[PDB]
């Protein structure tokens, strides 16, 4: 499937982080962006190698050692890190079904992001409202990786609650309605 | 062949000359003057002063001078150059002696009327205005330029258009009064000529006369209305005394998508080595590719029939009597300004004929391989490869 990513991005090429067009200034790969991929393998394979050879269970959860118990359980139940807060979400919804729906569009918010974009530049660079709004995205993002962490007890849920409400209206209400106030504001709008 | 005679006179200036039975002479003064020896306070003053060289001296006010060297019937010819500037005149051998002495003035007492001067500027400077049309002699400026930076090389003959208009008869009579010394002159004259009656016309008239680095680098000048681009690649070429000069016009001899021309452009100690291309967009990056094998094919594929080759072809290019009187006084006036004497043409022979296949290898890799290049691209050059690339050829 990222093969096909490749080719569906090449018909249009790379975008720049000014979200302009780039035709004027293009540079060959080869040297160029190849040393910098190979620095940063270098510098990737170094956080994952003293991720490995330093602190090899910082990231697990020790009860993996555990022959699984068909009978028993652990006390402390947590999905993986990574996936931490998309089941932050489900706890959050009260009905099982709303949460897995919810659950799933947090990852499809993603796919409707497209159809969202309301404004004439294409990037953040030149928009500090949204930009704004994007960071206290990433932020609540942050605190529900944490809440997932958190057991069942006040106040983790009502965090868990909020922050999902506010992932979902940062998302799919406040950036496009921001996109048009920052329009307005240069007089395009 | 008969060989070139040097005399040195009073003032310093040299008499060179070489007799051939043909009947016209040509005539010039050479001089150790060029846009080198200028300091961009006066970048253009050898180009105005050429251009107010012929528009009358004391002697010759007004057309005095173009009717004389008009009436006796004879060519009148100037040319400067980023080192040498050079005052000839081609005429019939019995003019010897009207061809002196008009040529003296010309270097000497030579009056420059500022009305003439103000013409001169705009003449300059209007053609400099569409002196753009010629690509090849843009692309040959700034690649001198952009090897040769913060160094008297860069500043081009003609001047930067702000200094033309900025100048005035006392800057010039400077240039003319520093730089047009008889040490530095070289007259000398080829054909029917009697080297004892030049050396006495000499004494008679003109009696009177009183650092460089290589920088890699790349220019890339893009404009892509225009419909074909010019390409030029080089590194530094060792000088114009050094023997390799000769291994390597052998080199060139092998060489030889488009106009792909070749050159070894030769200064005091320095120089540029290389090949100029023009070719459709498209095909920039090929040609450019193709140039590079074939130096580094010089460092693997001198085989030695194209050893031979390179070597017959060079031998045809030698000036001599047969190329006619301006030719040889121009190699006279060259080789009395750079090598200090007239190489004769069977020293040339010999030095051809001592380089093989194995020091045209050794001395190419010297300096093609791992040399950074210059590049002076204009035109739609989007397809021209960047330095990283260009530098590596990697093969
Ligand atoms: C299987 C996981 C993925 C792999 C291996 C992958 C790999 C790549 C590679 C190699 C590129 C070209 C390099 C680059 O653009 O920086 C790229 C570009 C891109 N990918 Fe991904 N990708 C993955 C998942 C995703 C996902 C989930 C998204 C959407 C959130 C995404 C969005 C993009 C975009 C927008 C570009 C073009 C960015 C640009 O060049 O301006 N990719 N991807």
């Amino acid at each position: 499937l990222a093969i096909v990513h490749l080719l569906f991005l090449h018909e249009t090429g790379s975008n720049n982080p000014t979200g302009l067009n780039s035709d004027a200034d293009k540079i060959p790969f080869h040297p160029y962006y190849t040393i910098k991929d190979i620095l940063g393998i270098l510098i990737m394979f170094l956080i994952l190698m003293t991720l490995v050879l330093f602190f090899p269970d910082m990231l697990g959860d020790p009860d993996n050692y555990m022959p699984a118990n068909p009978l028993n359980t652990p006390p402390h139940i947590k999905p993986e890190w990574y996936f931490l807060f998309a089941y932050a979400i489900l706890r959050s919804i009260p009905n099982k079904l709303g949460g897995v729906l919810a659950l799933i569009l947090s990852i499809l918010i993603l796919a409707l992001m497209p159809f969202l974009h309301t404004s004439k530049q294409r990037s953040l660079m030149f928009r500090p409202i949204t930009q704004i709004l994007y960071w206290i995205l990433v932020a609540n993002l942050l605190i529900l990786t944490w809440i997932g962490g958190q057991p069942v007890e006040h106040p983790f849920i009502i965090i868990g609650q909020l922050a999902s409400i506010s992932y979902f209206s940062i998302i799919l209400i406040l950036m496009p309605i921001s996109g048009i106030i920052e329009d307005k504001m240069l007089k395009l709008y | 062949v008969p060989e070139t005679q040097v005399s040195i006179l009073d003032n310093g200036l040299r008499v060179a000359s070489e007799q051939s039975s043909h009947a016209t002479c040509t005539v010039g003064v050479w001089i150790d003057a060029g846009s080198r020896y200028e300091t961009e306070k006066n970048n253009g003053a050898g180009y105005f002063l050429e251009h107010l060289a012929f528009k009358g001296t004391k002697n010759r006010p007004g057309n005095a001078l173009e009717k004389e060297v008009e009436s006796i019937g004879a060519h009148l010819n100037a040319y400067s150059t980023r080192e040498h500037t050079a005052y000839l005149i081609k005429a019939l051998s019995k003019d010897l002696p009207k061809v002196v002495e008009l040529l003296a003035d010309i270097v000497q007492n030579s009056s420059l009327e500022d009305s003439q001067i103000e013409k001169e500027r705009d003449v300059i400077l209007r053609e400099m205005q569409e002196n753009d049309a010629s690509m090849q002699n843009v692309v040959f400026d700034y690649l001198h330029a952009t090897a040769f930076q913060g160094t008297p090389l860069a500043q081009a003959v003609e001047g930067p258009s702000e200094n033309v208009r900025r100048l005035s008869r006392t800057d010039l009579t400077d240039y003319l009064n520093r730089h047009y010394k008889a040490p530095r002159m070289v007259l000398a004259a080829a054909g029917g000529v009697e080297h004892q009656q030049l050396l006495d016309l000499a004494q008679k008239h003109l009696s009177s006369v009183s650092p460089c680095r290589f920088t890699g680098s790349e220019i890339r000048h893009r404009d892509d209305a225009l419909p074909l681009a010019h390409v030029a690649i080089a590194v530094e070429g060792p000088g114009w005394a050094n023997p390799d000069n000769v291994t390597l016009q052998v080199a060139n001899a092998i060489i030889g998508c488009q106009s792909f021309q070749t050159f070894n452009i030769s200064y005091s100690d320095t120089g540029l080595l290389g090949a100029h291309f023009v070719c459709d967009a498209m095909s920039i990056d090929d040609m450019v590719f193709f140039l590079q094998g074939q130096w580094m094919r010089l460092c693997t594929s001198a085989t030695e029939s194209e050893v031979t080759r390179g070597k017959n072809i060079l031998r045809n290019a030698l000036v001599s009597h047969l190329d006619g009187t301006t030719p040889v006084c121009e190699d006279i006036g060259r080789s009395l300004l750079t090598y200090g004497r007239r190489i004769p043409l069977a020293e040339w022979e010999s030095r051809i004929q001592e380089v093989d296949a194995q020091m045209l290898r050794d001395i190419c890799s010297k300096y093609f391989y791992d040399q950074c290049p210059a590049v002076a691209g204009y035109g739609p050059i989007e397809q021209l490869p960047d330095y990283n690339r260009i530098r590596s050829g990697m093969f």
